[PDB]
C-alpha cells in the first residue's frame, strides 16, 4: 500500500495542475487509481517507523593448515606430485642381533 | 488514572504498525478500567463468542468501560479514556453513515454481508474486533427488533419464526442492510421478558376507562389514513378478541382530574420501566461530522 | 554488629580522625573482662594509635 | 547493478575457493588423525608390554 | 528535626554493570519499531 505519508513529507515538484473538471469530480467519479483524502489536518504523517537494519555480519573462518598444527609433529609432510603413479612403498630392514 | 498503557506480547511489523496508525481516536472497549493493562483482555475478543448469544455480548458491552485509542509508538498503544462531558473525536469503521445532530450508542458488530472479517489487527490466533458505533435510532431499532424476536418466538416450532425472521432480522437504514447473527434466547432475556410481561400488564391495569375505547371514539368521529390502519389493527384485534359488535360509548361516569393525574403519572412511570429495556443511555452527542463519514467530534 | 547500625545525620569529618588519615565509623564498649578476653583474642586487628 | 553481480560472482568464486582449500586442510588433517589412531594400540597393551 | 539532608547519588558508567553493557545514545527510540542484525555464515 502506498505510504502518503512519503508523499506528505518529501519535497515535490511545483506544478500548475490544470484539468478541466472540478478536483472532487475528478476524484469521486474515479478518474483515478487509487485517492488519498483527509478533510481535516490528518497527523498520519507526523509519526514515522524504521527497522533499524544496523550490521550484517559475514564469517570469518580460521585458516587452519597441517603445519600450523601441532599435530604436524608427528608427521613428516612430503609433496611429491606423481603419487598416483605408484602403487606402494616399501620399507626394508637388515637387522643382526647384539 | 486517565491514560493507560497497554503492551503486546508479540512484535509488530511495519504492516502491523501501519493499520494501528489508522486507528487513532478508535473507541476500544476496556473491562478492567486499571493502568498497566494486556492486550489479550483489550477488545472484544476474549468476550466474542458465536453461538453464545448476542445479548450476553451487548450486556457486557454496555457494562464494560470505553477509552480512545491514540499514539502507538511501537508496542505501546496508550489508551485514554474520555472524561464525562468534554468534547472528543471519534473515528468509526461500522459501514453505517452519521449526522451532526443525533446521538450514538455501542453495540456488537453485525456482519454487513460482504464480509471481510479482516478488521486490520490480528496477532497470530489473536485478532481484534471493534465494537460498532450506532447512531441512536437503528440502536433502539435493533434493540426493539431483537426484544420482538425474544418475545413471539417462545413456544413455536422452526418454521414460522424463520418465516418471521428472514424478514425481521433485516433491517435498512440509511442505505444499508444489517442482519442479526446470534438472537438465541437467554436467561438474561428471558428476565426482560419477564420486565416486559409485567409492565404492559400493569399499563393494561391502571389505564383509564376512557382511553380503553378513545380509539373507538374517534374512529367513530373522524376518518384518517393512519387512522384507518389503527382501526384496522383494533377491529381485526376486537374480532380476535369477540366476533359480537363492539358498543359505541357514552357519558363517562367516573370524571376526576386528580384521578386522571394520579393513575395516569403511574401510567408514565411504567412506561419508563418498559421503555428502559430498549432505550439506551446514550454515548456521545454529535458537535461535527467528517463529509466522508470516516470521523466525528463528539460531546461526551 | 558494626555495619548494622545506620549512619548519623550530621557527621564532622574533620572530627575525630585518628593519625594516618583513618577516620571513625563508631564506637563501641565492654567490661574490662571482655575487653580483656577480645585484646587476648583479636590482637592483630588492634592498635594502638 | 550489473558492475555488482559481476564483483558478487567473483565474491562468490573467491569464497567457494578459499572455503574448499580451508576443507582440503581440514579433512587431510582428518584423514591422518584417522590413519594415526587405526594403528595406535591402548595404553594397558603397552604399559604390559 | 532536621531534614533527611544525607542523600547520595548514583550513576550508570561508575557502575561496572556497564561492562555488560554497550551504552549508546540516540534520540528517536520512540520512531523506532524493531532493531535487527542479520548474520550470515558458511560452514567449514
Amino acid at each position: 500500500m502506498e505510504n502518503w505519508s512519503a508523499l506528505e513529507l518529501l519535497p515535490k515538484v511545483g506544478i500548475p495542475t490544470d484539468f478541466l473538471t472540478h478536483v472532487k469530480t475528478s476524484a469521486g467519479e474515479e478518474m483515478f487509481e487509487a485517492l488519498r483524502i483527509y478533510y481535516g489536518d490528518d497527523p498520519e504523517r507526523y509519526n514515522i517507523h524504521f527497522e533499524a537494519i544496523f550490521g550484517t555480519f559475514c564469517n570469518r573462518l580460521e585458516w587452519v593448515y597441517f603445519l600450523t598444527s601441532g599435530l604436524a609433529a608427528a608427521a613428516h609432510a612430503i609433496k611429491f606430485h606423481d603419487l598416483n603413479k605408484l602403487t606402494t612403498g616399501k620399507m626394508l630392514f637388515h637387522v643382526q642381533v647384539p | 488514572e486517565a491514560n493507560i498503557f497497554c503492551t503486546f506480547d508479540h512484535k509488530l511489523s511495519i504492516a502491523d504498525v501501519g493499520k494501528l496508525t489508522k486507528l487513532v481516536a478508535a473507541v476500544v472497549p476496556i473491562p478492567q478500567r486499571l493502568h498497566l493493562i494486556k492486550h489479550y483482555q483489550l477488545g472484544l475478543h476474549q468476550f466474542v463468542d458465536h453461538t453464545r448469544g448476542y445479548v450476553r455480548l451487548r450486556g457486557l458491552l454496555r457494562n464494560m468501560t470505553l477509552t480512545l485509542m491514540r499514539r502507538v509508538e511501537g508496542n505501546q498503544i496508550l489508551l485514554h479514556v474520555p472524561t464525562h462531558g468534554l468534547l472528543y473525536t471519534v473515528l468509526n469503521t461500522g459501514p453505517v453513515t452519521w449526522e451532526k445532530g443525533d446521538a450514538l450508542c455501542v453495540l456488537p458488530p453485525l456482519f454487513h454481508g460482504p464480509l471481510a472479517r479482516e478488521n486490520l489487527l490480528t496477532l497470530g490466533q489473536w485478532e481484534l474486533v471493534l465494537p460498532w458505533i450506532v447512531p441512536m435510532p437503528l440502536a433502539l431499532e435493533i434493540n426493539q427488533r431483537l426484544l420482538i424476536m425474544g418475545l413471539f418466538s417462545l413456544d413455536r416450532s422452526y418454521e414460522e419464526v424463520k418465516a418471521a425472521v428472514q424478514q425481521l432480522q433485516t433491517i435498512t437504514f440509511r442505505d444499508a442492510t444489517f442482519t442479526i447473527p446470534d438472537p438465541v434466547i437467554d436467561q438474561h432475556l428471558l428476565i426482560d421478558m419477564k420486565t416486559a410481561c409485567l409492565s404492559m400488564s400493569m399499563v393494561a391495569n391502571l389505564a383509564s376507562e376512557l382511553t380503553m375505547t378513545y380509539v373507538r371514539k374517534l374512529a367513530l368521529e373522524d376518518s384518517s389514513m393512519l387512522l384507518v390502519k389503527c382501526q384496522e389493527l383494533l377491529m381485526r384485534l376486537d374480532r380476535e378478541r369477540s366476533v359480537g359488535e363492539p358498543r359505541t360509548p357514552a357519558r363517562p361516569q367516573h370524571v376526576s382530574p386528580d384521578d386522571e393525574i394520579a393513575r395516569l403519572s403511574a401510567l408514565f412511570v411504567m412506561l419508563r420501566q418498559l421503555d428502559d429495556l430498549i432505550r439506551e443511555q446514550v454515548v456521545f452527542t454529535v458537535c461535527d461530522v467528517s463529509p466522508d463519514n470516516k470521523s466525528a467530534t463528539c460531546i461526551f | 554488629l558494626a555495619e548494622a547500625a545506620t549512619d548519623s545525620i550530621l557527621d564532622n569529618p574533620t572530627t575525630y580522625t585518628t593519625s594516618s588519615g583513618a577516620k571513625i565509623s563508631g564506637v563501641m564498649v565492654s567490661t574490662a573482662n571482655v575487653m580483656q578476653i577480645i585484646m587476648s583474642l583479636l590482637s592483630s586487628h588492634i592498635t594502638k594509635e | 547493478l550489473d558492475k555488482i553481480l559481476n564483483v558478487e560472482a567473483m565474491h562468490t568464486v573467491l569464497r567457494a575457493l578459499k572455503n574448499t582449500a580451508d576443507a582440503m586442510e581440514r579433512g587431510l588433517i582428518h584423514s591422518f588423525l584417522q590413519t594415526l589412531l587405526r594403528k595406535a594400540p591402548p595404553y594397558f597393551v603397552v604399559q604390559t608390554l
